[PDB]
RNA sequence: UCGAGAGG
DNA sequence: CGATCCTCTCGAT
C-alpha cells in the first residue's frame, strides 16, 4: 500500500547450484516457527552468509514507463540494501490454512509460507520485496 | 614444375585414365544361389600375354 | 610472386623489408624468427606476411621475352 | 574453405573498424561461426590454428604431418612461453563500442583456400528470349540466356498449393502456349485457316 | 586542465603509447575508429601505362602502386577532386608522378618508391614524396626487371579516407586495453584449472592497482582509463595521426550541430 | 516428361544464396541487377498512372524504373532503345512492363522440390550484392545453408496469379506444417545459441544496453519496463528484455524433470500474458516444437503476428551476443587429466572384459542361446562391450565438461552438438563398422599385413581407442576410412531410391483431394475416404492433447 | 517384451510377457496352435495377413509397416499420409503396388497414366481400344495447358 | 557488379539530408533522428553522451542494416525540454571534451624526445 | 643392395609388416598422457617394415594437416576442394594460351606443412592464404 | 492419452483465465444444471459434415466421437469449479471459442490431400540414413530396415528379405 | 593436375567399399562423391 | 437442370481459402483493367487491397458455383458466405 | 545433339 | 521397363 507483509527472517542456507551471480536462500521467521522463505538473491550486489538475520518486506507501492531515479525531488520507499520489484504467479495452499505465494523477480524466484497474509497479497502485477541489513 | 606424363592432341593436352579390370588366368570358386541347380561354380578368365 | 606493399590484416608497410630479410638469413646467418624480430615485426599478422611468402617473380623473370 | 572439409561464402564484408580486436591492435582477415565445429568434428582445423599461431610467432613451419608425436599439449606449452594463453583464446573487444566481450576469442591463422566458381560466374536472370527451335520454349543455360526449368517436383509443389491459375500461368503465358483451329467433326488440327 | 588528460609513455618517430585518463569508452573508440578510416591522406589513385613488358600484369603493378605511402603532411591544402572546379584532375586537387625503368642490366634491376618522380607543381607545400623508412634509402619494391623488359607510366595521386579504401590510412595498427585486472568484471575468464594461472599478465597491470583481495565488486564502476598505441605507415607523422583523430571527429560533430541550424 | 509436366519457363533468376539477420521472415533479398532484369506488367489505371509515367522516364538502366511499354494493339515500346523513350505520355488501358520492386510477391524456391515448404511466396526487398537473401528461420523448410546453395525465384504476370501468392502460398500462412502437424520453422544457430546464453539467471543487464535492446524491437510500445532490481544499480533480466519480443496474451507451461513450480535448476517453461516467468529458453521453447512458443503465437495471435515474432527474437538476441560473443576452441576438447585416467582404465578394463570371453569361446565352454551360432553370440558380446566402453568414457568426458566449455554450451542450448561428438572428440572414437559388421578379414585371415593369423582383438577388428583430439594410428585411420566410406556409397545410394519413391508417390496420388462433401476421391469419383483422416480435419490445425479420462488409478478417476 | 497393461488398482503397469519370433512365415498354420493368442499374432509380411485375415486387416498390417519404417529412423509423420497411401492400395480389393503394375493400370486417363512410365505403349493401347478421356485428372490438364480443378480451380466462379 | 560505390559511405546523394527529425508516435516529449552516411563514430559517441544529461529519459542508436550507412536515434527529454537541444548540448559536451584531449597531448606531446 | 622390395597385394598376404622401425623392433619393460594410445609388438617374427604410414594417402590427402584429428568423411571432401582451389598451377602461364586460367595475386605457402608436401612441390607452387581467423560470433552474418 | 485432435482446450481455459481477471477465493456463480446441460449442449452445435439424414448424420457423430471423448473429460462438473475456478460469463466464453475454433480446424473442400499425402511421407524418406538400421547390438534383431524395407512395401513385394512371424 | 594424372577408372563385387587390400596402395580418402564414387580412385 | 435449388443447399456455409483466393483474385483484375469500384477508398490504390476491402464490406458481385462429384452444383454469392479465416 | 568433369 | 532433382562448365564432329 504501504506495506503488505514484514518479518525478520534468518538464513538457513545459501547454494550457488551452477551460478556465480545467484543464490537460493532458505530462511525460516524468527518469531512464526511455521513461516518459510525461498528466494534467488543477487550475491554479487548483497552477499549473503549461511546465518544472517535479515529483515524482509513486501510493499506495492514506491502502470508507466520507468524513468531514472534522479534524486532532484525523488525519495523511494527504501532506507533498505536490496529492492526488487516481481509478480504474482501461483497461490497455493499446503493443509488446513496454510498458504504459500509465489513471486518471480525477472525469474528470480521466491515462495513464502505462513498463514495470516489471507486478505493480503493478491494475483497483482505489481509486487515490491524490500530486505535490509 | 611440370612433370609430364600426358599427350597434346591437336594443341589439347590429354591424360589417360587407368583402367580397373579383373587379372585374367585366375582360378575362382562361387556359391550359387538357393533356387539355381549349381551349388557351386569353379571359373577361369584364361586370355593370352 | 613478389612482397606484397603492406600486412594485409594491419596496414604495417612490408614491401620495403624483403631485401633486408633475405640479407639476414644469408649473410648474418641468423634464424627467420630473429630475422622478423629485426625488421619490427613484433605481430603475427605481420609475420606470416614476409615468412608465408613464394617470392614466384624470381622463377618468371627467368623466361626470355 | 579451409584445409578440413569447411564450405562457405561471404556473407558480408566489413572494415577494419567494425570488426572485433585484439588488445595489441590484431583483426581477423575471417571470421566464421563456432557452430561449423561440432556436427562436423574437424579437431585439426582447430589444432591447426594452434601451430599455425605458434609457428608465425616463433618464425618456424608448423609440422601438421599425419602419424607423429605433436601432442596439442606440446603446442599449448610453446605458445604460452610466446605469451598467449595455451589454447588459442584471447581478449577481444568490439569494434563499434570498444568494450571488451564477455567471451575470449579462439583468434590465429589458419591456412585458407580461394575456391573456383564465384557469384558473378552463376547469376542469371530471365524475362523472355531466346526459344528452343523443335519445342518453341525457352532456352538451355545461362550462357545462352535461357530459362529455368520448373520440373515436374515444381509442378507438384504448386499442386499441393492448390494454386491452379499460377500452374497454369508458368505452362501458358512464361514458357510455352499456342493457338491452333479444331475441327468439331475431326477433333483435329485439320482446319486450313486463312486468318483476315 | 578540464575533461580528458594524457600520459605519453612511449614516443619514436613511428609509434606512440600513452594514458587516456577521465574519458568515456565511446569516445576512446570513437576515436581509435577515426584514426583508422576518417583522417584524409594523399595516395595513388589512377594509373595510366604506356609500356609494360614485365612479368606483373597491368592492374597487379597499378594495385600495388595505391599502397605505397606518399607524405600528406600538408594534405588539408589540397582539394578533394570532386569538390575541385576542374575537369578531372589539376594542381589544386592532385599530385602527377612518373615511373620509367627499364632492364638496362644483365642481372636483375628492380623498381623502388625512390624510382617515382614528382611531375605536377607541388607550390611548396609538403605533399607527394613518397614515404622511405628503408636504411639503404630505397623504400619499398613496386617491380623486378630482368634485361628487354621495360616499365612506363604516369600516375595521379589523390585526397581521400580509408573508409573509401584502405589504402588512404595513415593508420596501421592500434593498440587498445582497459583495466588489465578485469576488476569490472567486463570479461569472463575461460579455464581449466585456474583462471590466474591460465591467463598472462599485461604490462599495463603495473599502471594500476591489484583486485584487493577479499572486497565488495565495485557496481557503479565504469571505465575512464585507457591505454593505447598508435603506429603511423609514415604518411603522416605519429603526433598528427592522434590530433588529426582528435579534429576529424570534432569536425563532424559540428556538421551535426550546423545541421540543426539548416533546419 | 521433359516438355508438358515440366518445362524451362520465362520470368525466372538464380543465384548463391546468403543469411540476412536485418531481413524479415517473409522477405527476400533480390540483388539490383535481378530486379533490374524481371517485369511485371501493370495495366494504366488511375490510380497508378503517375507512379509509372515516373517509372517510364526512369528507364531500363535506373532501378525504380521499367523495360517495354505496351499500346492497344499489342506492340511492345522498347525503353532501351525507341527514340521516343524520352517522352512516352501514357494512356489508360497500356500495359507497363515494371522492374520488380519492393514488397512484390515472388515464387522463391530450393531443388530438390519434394515439400510446398520448398516452393513459398516472398516480400520482395531490392538490395546491393550479388546473392538472394534470406531469414535464417526459412532455412529449415527449404534445407538450404550457406556453404554455396543457389536458389530459384519466378515472377507472377497476372493480378490473380499473385493473389494465389499471397493467399495461398505466403511464408507466414506455412509457419504451421501439415505433414507433422507442428511448426516447420524456429530459432537457430547464434540466435538458438545467444537465447539460452541471454536467458540465464546469472544473465543481467544495464540501462545503456537495456534502451539499445529495447529500441531493436520495432514492435515497441515505447515504455521501459521496471527493472527485477531495484538496489546498488538497477538491472534488468535477460528474460524482461526477451518478454518484450512476445506478444500479450500468451499463455505457456512445460515442466521438464525438476520443475518444482519453484524450478531450482531453472528448467521447464513459464510463460504468463507476455512475460516469462521462469526457466531458461531453449530449442524446447522456440524451436519447431509440437508445443513451442511458435504453434502458440502462430494460432492465438495469427501467421503474420508470428512472423513479425521471429524478426523481434533475432533483433534482441543477435545484437546481445554481437556484444557478449561467443567462440569455439581446440581447450573445449581437452577433457581434464584425471577424467583422461579413468577414460582410458575405461577403455582397458572393456579390453580385458572382452579377452576373458575369447578366452572362454576359445576353450569351448562358453553355449550360444536357441536360434544363435556359438561364433554370432560370442561377436554381438564383444561388440556391446566395446559401445559400453565408447559410451561410459564418453559420459566421464561430458561429466567433466564445465558449464563455460563452449561444446556443452551448443549442446545445452541444442544449437549444434550431440553426446555422440563430445565423446569421439574428447574421449574415444570407439568401434567401426562395414554390413553392420566390425572390420572384415579383407586379407587371408586378417585385416591389415601388419597383423598376425585369426586375431579378434578389438583393435585389430576396427576399435579406435583414441579420441580425434588424442588422434588415429596408422590402423585405427584406415579402419575409420572404410567405414566412412560406407557412409558416402549409402549417402548416395539412399538419395537415388528415395528420388524414385518420391514420383512414384506422387504420381499415384496426383487426382486425390477432398471434395464438397468432405469425400476424399480420385480423378473418376471413386472414394478413398468418406472423411479425410477419419475425421475431415486438417493437418496443420491439430496438436496432441491428454484424453484425461483414460489414464490413472481406478481411485484417482473417481476423486 | 514389455506390455502396458491395467492393474486391478486401475493404473497401467509394466508387465514383462514372453513373446516368440520367428524366421520365416506360415500365418494360417502357426495360429491354429494350441497355446498361442491367435488374438493378437503378427507377420511383418502384409501380404500373407491380407490372404488369411481379410484386406481390412492387410490395410492396418500394411499402416504398421509404414509407420514402422517411419518411427524406426526418429520420424514423425501424421496419421491421415500414411493413411491416405494404405488406403489407395487397399481400395482396389487386394494390394495394388506404387509401381507401373501397381496403380498405372487402372481406369485412368490415357494422358494422366502415360506421364509416369511406358508412355508411348499407353497411347498405344489407348488408340487400339479407342479410349474416351474425361480429362478431369491434373496431369491431362497440365498437357493441355489449362486451369486444372485444383482447389483454386475446382469451381467455376460467374457473374 | 551489384557492389554500391565506396563513397556512398560518407556522401550525401541528392534530396538525402544528413539529420531527418520524425516525431515519436508512442510517446510524449520523443523524437527519431535518422543520421545519413554515418556509422558507429557518431552513433554511440553522441548516444553514450546523451545519457550523460540528467533531463534525457532514453537515448538509443540502431544501425538498421550495414549495407547501408544510416542510423536512428531515439531520445525522450523531460517536459519543458525540446529533445533537439538535448542532441545540441550533447553535440558542444563532446566538441568541449574534444578540445580540452588535443591541448593536452600537444603539451605533453612537446614534452618528449624522439 | 636389397635393402627395400617392391611387395603387391598378392605377396603382402604371406609377409608381416612393422609400421615403425626402431618404436616396433627394440626392447620391454614414464608415459605422456597427451600422446595417442599405441598398442604394442605383439607380433614379433616380422619381413618387413613400413617406410611411412603417412605414404597410405595420396597427392590431394597428402595436403590435409593432421588427417589423423579428423573424421574420415571430412578428409574425402577436403579432397576433392583442393582440386577447385586457385593458386599457381605453372611457372609458364604468362605464356600458354588456355580456357580458363585462375591465378591467385599473392599465394602464400601454408605455415601448417606435412613432410609429404615437399614432394608434391606445394610450398613452391601454393594454393591459398595464410588467413588471420577469429572463431565467433559476430553479427550473425 | 496424449494424441493429434483439433481445439487446444487448455489454451482457452488459461486465455479465459486471464481475459476475465478469475479470482481464486470468490467462490463461482455457475450452476451444476449450467454445466452438464452446457458441455451437452457445445456437443450438438459441433459440424464436419451437417445435414438431416441418419446416414450422414451418423458420419458426422462417428466423427466428433474422439473430440466430445477430450471435451466431456475437460469439462467436467467437478473440474470446471474446483481445478479452473470458471465464472458463468468465463465458462459460456470457452463454449463458444470451441465451437468456432473447431469449425475453423476443418479441411477446406479443394485441398490436395493426395500430393499433400506423398509430398508428406516423401521428404522424411529422403532423410533416412543408414539403409542396415541401429539395433546392430544383439544377432537376433536383424531386419530389413529403412529405404530397403520402404521398397519392398510399396512394390508389394512377393518375397521379402526378413519374413517374420510374431507370436504371443 | 598431379591428382588427375594418377586417376583409376572401375567399369560397370562390392567396388564402391575401401578394401582392405587397398592399405598402401589406392588412398583411403580421395575419391568422388556419388556417381562413381569408390569406382574412381587415386594411387 | 442439373442444379440444386437454394433451399435444400447442402454444401459448407463458410468460405473456402481456395475459394477467398480465386474471389480476391478475380476482382484485382477486375479493378485492375479500370472496373467500377464499389467501396469509398481510403487513400487506397492497389487492387487486391481494394478487393479486399469490397469482401469485407460484402459488396463483391460475384458467385460460386459448388461442383458435386455426380455433376450437379451449388450456386453461392459471396454476399451469403461467411468469411472465419 | 552425344560425351566427360563439377556444384549443391 | 525405371534407376533423384535442378544447376554449371569444356571439347568434338
Ligand atoms: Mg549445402
Ligand atoms: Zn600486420
Ligand atoms: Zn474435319
Ligand atoms: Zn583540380
Amino acid at each position: 500500500s504501504n506495506t503488505l507483509f514484514d518479518d525478520i527472517f534468518q538464513v538457513s542456507e545459501v547454494d550457488p547450484g551452477r551460478y556465480n551471480k545467484v543464490c537460493r536462500i532458505e530462511a525460516a521467521s524468527t518469531t512464526q516457527d511455521q513461516c518459510k522463505l525461498t528466494l534467488d538473491i543477487n550475491v554479487e550486489l548483497f552477499p549473503v552468509a549461511a546465518q544472517d538475520s535479515l529483515t524482509v518486506t513486501i510493499a506495492s507501492s514506491l502502470t508507466r514507463s520507468w524513468r531514472p531515479p534522479q534524486a532532484g525531488d525523488r525519495s523511494l520507499a527504501d532506507d533498505y540494501d536490496y529492492v526488487m520489484y516481481g509478480t504474482a504467479y501461483k497461490f497455493e495452499e499446503v493443509s488446513k490454512d496454510l498458504i504459500a505465494v509465489y513471486y518471480s523477480f525477472g525469474g528470480l524466484l521466491m515462495r513464502l509460507e505462513g498463514n495470516y497474509r489471507n486478505l493480503n497479497n493478491l494475483k497483482q502485477e505489481n509486487a515490491y520485496l524490500l530486505i535490509r541489513r | 614444375f611440370d612433370m609430364g606424363g600426358y599427350f597434346i592432341i591437336n594443341g589439347s593436352e590429354k591424360v589417360l585414365i587407368a583402367q580397373e579390370r579383373s587379372a585374367g588366368n585366375i582360378v575362382q570358386v562361387f556359391k550359387k544361389a538357393a533356387p539355381s541347380p549349381i551349388s557351386h561354380v569353379a571359373e577361369i578368365r584364361s586370355a593370352l600375354e | 610472386m613478389i612482397v606484397p606493399v603492406r600486412c594485409f590484416s594491419c596496414g604495417k608497410v612490408v614491401g620495403d623489408k624483403w631485401e633486408s630479410y633475405l640479407n639476414l638469413l644469408q649473410e648474418d646467418e641468423l634464424d627467420e624468427g630473429t630475422a622478423l624480430s629485426r625488421l619490427g615485426l613484433k605481430r603475427y599478422c605481420c609475420r606470416r606476411m614476409i615468412l608465408t611468402h613464394v617470392d614466384l617473380i624470381e622463377k618468371f623473370l627467368r623466361y626470355n621475352p | 574453405a579451409s584445409r578440413h572439409g569447411q564450405k562457405g561464402t561471404i556473407g558480408i564484408t566489413y572494415r577494419r573498424e567494425d570488426m572485433p580486436f585484439t588488445a595489441e591492435g590484431i583483426v581477423p582477415d575471417l571470421i566464421i561461426n563456432p557452430h561449423a565445429i561440432p556436427s562436423r568434428m574437424t579437431v585439426a582445423h582447430l589444432i591447426e590454428c594452434l601451430l599455425s599461431k605458434v609457428a608465425a610467432l616463433s618464425g618456424n613451419e608448423g609440422d601438421a604431418s599425419p602419424f607423429t608425436d605433436i601432442t596439442v599439449e606440446g603446442i599449448s606449452k610453446l605458445l604460452r612461453e610466446h605469451g598467449y594463453q595455451s589454447r588459442g583464446f584471447e581478449v577481444m573487444y568490439n569494434g563499434h563500442t570498444g568494450k571488451k566481450l564477455m567471451a575470449q576469442i579462439f583468434f590465429g591463422p589458419t591456412y585458407y583456400q580461394r575456391l573456383r566458381h564465384m557469384v558473378d560466374d552463376k547469376i542469371h536472370a530471365r524475362a523472355r528470349g531466346p526459344m528452343q527451335v523443335l519445342t518453341r520454349q525457352p532456352v538451355e543455360g545461362r550462357s545462352r540466356d535461357g530459362g529455368l526449368r520448373f520440373g515436374e517436383m515444381e509442378r507438384d509443389c504448386m499442386i499441393a498449393h492448390g494454386a491452379a491459375s499460377f500452374l497454369k500461368e508458368r505452362l501458358m503465358e512464361a514458357s510455352d502456349a499456342f493457338r491452333v483451329h479444331i475441327c468439331g467433326i475431326c477433333g483435329l488440327m485439320t482446319v486450313i485457316a486463312k486468318l483476315n | 586542465e578540464e575533461g580528458p588528460q594524457v600520459k605519453i609513455r612511449e614516443a619514436s618517430k613511428d609509434n606512440v603509447d600513452f594514458i587516456l585518463s577521465n574519458v568515456d569508452l565511446a569516445m576512446a573508440n570513437s576515436l581509435r575508429r577515426v584514426m583508422i578510416a576518417e583522417i584524409p591522406t594523399l595516395a595513388i589513385d589512377s594509373v595510366e601505362v604506356e609500356t609494360n613488358t614485365t612479368v606483373l600484369a597491368d592492374e597487379f603493378i597499378a594495385h600495388r602502386l595505391g599502397l605505397i605511402p606518399l607524405q600528406s603532411m600538408d594534405i588539408e591544402q589540397l582539394e578533394y577532386s570532386r569538390d575541385c572546379f576542374c575537369e578531372d584532375h589539376c594542381d589544386k586537387c592532385s599530385v602527377v608522378l612518373t615511373l620509367q625503368a627499364f632492364g638496362e642490366s644483365e642481372s636483375t634491376t628492380n623498381v623502388y618508391s625512390k624510382d617515382l618522380v614528382i611531375v605536377s607543381n607541388l607550390m611548396g607545400r609538403n605533399i607527394g614524396h613518397p614515404i622511405i623508412q628503408d636504411k639503404e634509402g630505397n623504400g619499398v619494391l613496386i617491380c623486378k626487371l630482368r634485361k628487354g623488359q621495360e616499365l612506363k607510366l604516369t600516375c595521379v595521386a589523390k585526397k581521400g579516407i580509408a573508409k573509401e579504401h584502405a589504402k588512404w590510412g595513415p593508420a596501421a595498427a592500434i593498440e587498445f586495453e582497459y583495466d588489465p585486472w578485469n576488476k569490472l568484471k567486463h570479461t569472463d575468464y575461460w579455464y581449466e584449472q585456474d583462471s590466474a594461472k591460465e591467463w598472462p599478465q599485461s604490462k599495463n597491470c603495473e599502471y594500476e592497482d591489484p583486485p584487493n583481495e577479499g572486497d565488495p565488486f565495485d557496481y557503479k564502476a565504469q571505465a575512464d582509463t585507457f591505454y593505447m598505441n598508435v603506429e603511423s605507415v609514415g604518411s603522416i607523422p605519429v603526433d598528427q595521426v592522434v590530433v588529426r583523430g582528435i579534429d576529424t571527429l570534432q569536425k563532424k560533430v559540428a556538421s551535426i550541430l550546423l545541421a540543426l541550424t539548416q533546419m | 516428361r521433359g516438355n508438358l509436366m515440366g518445362k524451362r519457363v520465362d520470368f525466372s533468376a538464380r543465384t548463391v544464396i546468403s543469411g540476412d539477420p536485418n531481413l524479415e521472415l517473409d522477405q527476400v533479398g533480390v540483388p539490383k541487377s535481378i530486379a533490374k532484369t524481371l517485369t511485371y506488367p501493370e495495366v494504366v489505371t488511375p490510380y497508378n498512372i503517375d507512379r509509372l509515367t515516373q517509372l517510364v522516364r526512369n528507364g531500363p538502366n535506373e532501378h525504380p524504373g521499367a523495360k517495354y511499354v505496351i499500346r492497344d494493339s499489342g506492340d511492345r515500346i522498347d525503353l532501351r532503345y525507341s527514340k521516343r523513350a524520352g517522352d512516352i505520355q501514357l494512356q489508360y488501358g497500356w500495359k507497363v512492363e515494371r522492374h520488380i520492386m519492393d514488397n512484390d510477391p515472388v515464387l522463391f524456391n530450393r531443388q530438390p522440390s519434394l515439400h510446398k515448404m520448398s516452393m513459398m511466396a516472398h516480400r520482395v526487398k531490392v538490395i546491393p550484392y550479388s546473392t538472394f537473401r534470406l531469414n535464417l528461420s526459412v532455412t529449415s523448410p527449404y534445407n538450404a545453408d550457406f556453404d554455396g546453395d543457389e536458389m530459384n525465384l519466378h515472377v507472377p504476370q497476372s493480378e490473380e496469379t499473385r493473389a494465389e501468392l499471397s493467399q495461398l502460398c505466403a511464408v507466414p500462412l506455412q509457419i504451421v506444417s501439415p505433414q507433422s502437424n507442428k511448426p516447420c520453422m524456429g530459432i537457430v544457430q547464434d540466435t538458438l545459441c545467444g537465447i539460452r546464453k541471454l536467458t540465464l539467471r546469472d544473465t543481467f543487464i544495464e540501462l545503456d544496453q537495456v534502451l539499445n535492446m529495447l529500441y531493436w524491437v520495432p514492435d515497441w510500445d515505447g515504455v521501459i519496463p521496471t527493472p527485477a532490481i531495484i538496489k546498488p544499480k538497477p538491472l534488468w533480466s535477460g528474460k524482461q528484455i526477451l518478454s518484450v519480443a512476445i506478444p500479450n496474451g500468451i499463455h505457456l507451461q512445460r515442466f521438464d524433470e525438476g520443475t518444482t513450480l519453484l524450478s531450482p535448476k531453472d528448467n521447464g517453461m513459464l510463460i504468463i500474458d507476455g512475460q516469462i516467468i521462469f526457466g531458461v529458453v531453449e530449442k524446447k521453447t522456440v524451436g519447431s516444437s509440437n508445443g513451442g512458443l511458435i504453434h502458440v503465437v502462430t494460432r492465438e495471435k495469427g501467421p503474420q503476428v508470428c512472423a513479425k515474432l521471429f524478426g523481434n527474437i533475432q533483433k534482441v538476441v543477435n545484437f546481445w551476443l554481437l556484444h557478449n560473443g561467443f567462440s569455439t576452441g581446440i581447450g573445449d576438447t581437452i577433457a581434464d587429466g584425471p577424467t583422461m585416467r579413468e577414460i582410458t582404465e575405461t577403455i582397458a578394463e572393456a579390453k580385458k572384459k572382452v579377452l576373458d570371453v575369447t578366452k572362454e569361446a576359445q576353450a569351448n565352454l562358453l553355449t550360444a542361446k536357441h536360434g544363435m551360432t556359438l561364433r554370432e553370440s560370442f561377436e554381438d558380446n564383444v561388440v556391446r562391450f566395446l559401445n559400453e566402453a565408447r559410451d561410459k568414457a564418453g559420459r566421464l568426458a561430458e561429466v567433466n565438461l564445465k558449464d563455460l566449455n563452449n561444446v556443452k554450451q551448443m549442446v545445452m542450448a541444442g544449437s549444434k552438438g550431440s553426446f555422440i561428438n563430445i565423446a569421439q572428440m574428447s574421449a574415444c572414437v570407439g568401434q567401426q563398422s562395414v554390413e553392420g559388421k566390425r572390420i572384415a578379414f579383407g586379407f587371408v585371415d586378417r585385416t591389415l599385413p601388419h597383423f598376425s593369423k585369426d586375431d579378434y582383438s578389438p583393435e585389430s577388428k576396427g576399435f579406435v581407442e583414441n579420441s580425434y583430439l588424442r588422434g588415429l594410428t596408422p590402423q585405427e585411420f584406415f579402419f575409420h576410412a572404410m567405414g566412412g566410406r560406407e557412409g558416402l556409397i549409402d549417402t548416395a545410394v539412399k538419395t537415388a531410391e528415395t528420388g524414385y519413391i518420391q514420383r512414384r508417390l506422387v504420381k499415384a496420388l496426383e487426382d486425390i483431394m477432398v471434395h464438397y462433401d468432405n469425400t476424399t476421391r480420385n480423378s473418376l469419383g471413386n472414394v478413398i475416404q468418406f472423411i479425410y483422416g477419419e475425421d475431415g480435419m486438417d493437418a496443420a490445425h491439430i496438436e496432441k492433447q491428454s484424453l484425461d479420462t483414460i489414464g490413472g488409478s481406478d481411485a484417482a478417476f473417481e476423486k | 517384451y514389455d506390455r502396458k497393461v491395467p492393474s486391478p488398482t486401475g493404473e497401467y503397469v509394466k508387465e514383462p510377457e514372453w513373446v516368440l519370433e520367428t524366421d520365416g512365415v506360415n500365418l494360417s498354420e502357426v495360429m491354429t496352435v494350441p497355446g498361442i493368442d491367435p488374438t493378437r499374432i503378427y507377420t511383418n509380411s502384409f501380404i500373407d495377413i491380407m490372404e488369411v485375415l481379410g484386406i481390412e486387416a492387410g490395410r492396418a498390417a500394411l499402416y504398421k509397416e509404414v509407420y514402422n519404417v517411419i518411427a524406426s529412423d526418429g520420424s514423425y509423420v501424421n496419421y491421415r499420409h500414411m493413411a491416405l497411401l494404405v488406403d489407395v492400395m487397399t481400395t482396389q480389393g487386394g494390394l495394388t503396388s506404387v509401381t507401373r503394375h501397381g496403380f498405372n493400370r487402372s481406369n485412368t486417363g490415357a494422358l494422366m497414366r502415360c506421364s509416369f512410365e511406358e508412355t508411348v505403349e499407353i497411347l498405344f493401347e489407348a488408340g487400339a481400344s479407342a479410349e474416351l478421356d474425361d480429362c478431369r485428372g491434373v496431369s491431362e490438364n497440365v498437357i493441355l495447358g489449362q486451369m486444372a480443378p485444383i482447389g483454386t480451380g475446382a469451381f467455376d466462379v460467374m457473374i | 557488379m551489384n557492389a554500391p560505390d565506396r563513397f556512398e559511405l560518407f556522401l550525401l546523394g541528392e534530396g538525402e539530408s544528413k539529420l531527418k527529425i520524425d516525431p515519436d508516435t508512442k510517446a510524449p516529449n520523443a523524437v527519431v533522428i535518422t543520421f545519413e552516411k554515418e556509422d558507429h563514430t557518431l552513433g554511440n559517441l553522441i548516444r553514450a553522451e546523451l545519457l550523460n544529461d540528467r533531463k534525457v529519459l532514453f537515448a538509443a542508436y540502431k544501425v538498421e542494416h550495414p549495407f547501408f550507412a544510416r542510423f536512428k536515434l531515439r531520445i525522450q527529454t523531460t517536459e519543458g525540454y525540446d529533445p533537439k537541444d538535448a542532441l545540441k548540448n550533447a553535440c558542444n559536451s563532446i566538441i568541449n571534451k574534444l578540445g580540452a584531449l588535443k591541448t593536452n597531448f600537444e603539451t605533453e606531446w612537446n614534452l618528449q624526445t624522439l | 643392395e636389397g635393402l627395400v622390395e617392391y611387395i603387391d597385394a598378392e605377396e603382402e598376404e604371406s609377409i608381416l609388416i612393422a609400421m615403425q622401425p626402431e618404436d616396433l623392433e627394440p626392447a620391454e619393460a614414464d608415459v605422456d598422457p597427451a600422446k595417442r594410445i599405441r598398442v604394442s609388438h605383439h607380433a614379433t617374427t616380422f619381413t618387413h617394415c613400413e617406410i611411412h604410414p603417412s605414404m597410405i594417402l595420396g597427392v590431394a590427402a597428402s595436403i590435409i594437416p593432421f588427417p589423423d584429428h579428423n573424421q574420415s568423411p571430412r578428409n574425402t571432401y577436403q579432397s576433392a576442394m583442393g582440386k577447385q582451389a586457385m593458386g599457381v598451377f605453372l611457372t609458364n602461364y604468362n605464356v600458354r594460351m588456355d580456357t580458363m586460367a585462375n591465378i591467385l595475386y599473392y599465394p602464400q605457402k601454408p605455415l601448417g606443412t606435412t613432410r609429404a608436401m615437399e614432394y608434391l612441390k606445394f610450398r613452391e607452387l601454393p594454393a591459398g592464404q595464410n588467413a588471420i581467423v577469429a572463431i565467433a560470433c559476430y553479427s550473425g552474418y | 492419452a496424449n494424441w493429434p485432435l483439433p481445439v487446444n482446450i487448455r489454451r482457452i481455459i488459461q486465455n479465459a483465465q486471464q481475459t476475465f481477471h478469475i479470482d481464486h477465493t470468490k467462490p463461482s456463480d455457475l450452476t451444476i444444471k449450467d454445466i452438464v446441460l452446457g458441455v451437452k449442449d457445445l456437443q450438438e452445435n459441433l459440424l464436419v459434415l451437417r445435414g438431416k439424414n441418419e446416414i450422414i448424420q451418423n458420419a458426422q457423430r462417428d466423427a466428433v466421437t474422439l473430440f466430445c471423448c477430450l471435451l466431456r473429460s475437460r469439462l467436467a462438473t467437478r473440474r470446471v469449479l474446483q481445478e479452473y475456478r470458471l465464472t458463468k460469463q468465463a465458462f459460456d466464453w470457452v463454449l463458444s471459442n470451441i465451437e468456432a475454433q473447431f469449425l475453423r480446424s476443418v479441411v477446406h473442400p479443394g485441398e490436395m490431400v493426395g500430393v499433400l499425402a506423398a509430398q508428406s511421407i516423401g521428404e522424411p524418406a529422403t532423410q533416412m540414413t543408414l539403409n542396415t538400421f541401429h539395433f546392430a547390438g544383439v544377432a537376433s534383431k536383424k531386419v530389413t530396415s529403412g529405404v530397403p524395407r520402404l521398397k519392398e512395401i510399396l512394390n508389394v513385394a512377393k518375397n521379402m528379405k526378413t519374413p517374420s512371424l510374431t507370436v504371443y | 593436375t598431379l591428382s588427375h594424372l594418377r586417376r583409376t577408372n572401375t567399369p560397370i563385387a562390392k567396388p564402391r567399399q575401401l578394401h582392405n587390400t587397398h592399405w598402401g596402395l589406392v588412398c583411403p580418402a580421395e575419391t568422388p562423391e556419388g556417381q562413381a564414387c569408390g569406382l574412381v580412385k587415386n594411387l | 437442370e442439373k442444379a440444386i435449388p437454394k433451399d435444400q443447399r447442402a454444401t459448407t456455409p463458410y468460405m473456402t481459402k481456395y475459394e477467398r483466393a480465386r474471389i480476391l483474385g478475380t476482382r484485382a483484375l477486375q479493378i485492375s483493367m479500370n472496373a467500377p469500384v464499389f467501396v469509398d477508398l481510403e487513400g487506397e490504390t492497389d487492387p487486391l487491397r481494394i478487393a479486399m476491402k469490397e469482401l469485407a464490406e460484402k459488396k463483391i458481385p460475384l458467385v460460386i458455383r459448388r461442383y458435386l462429384p455426380d455433376g450437379s452444383f451449388e450456386d453461392w454469392s459471396v454476399e451469403e458466405l461467411i468469411v472465419d479465416l
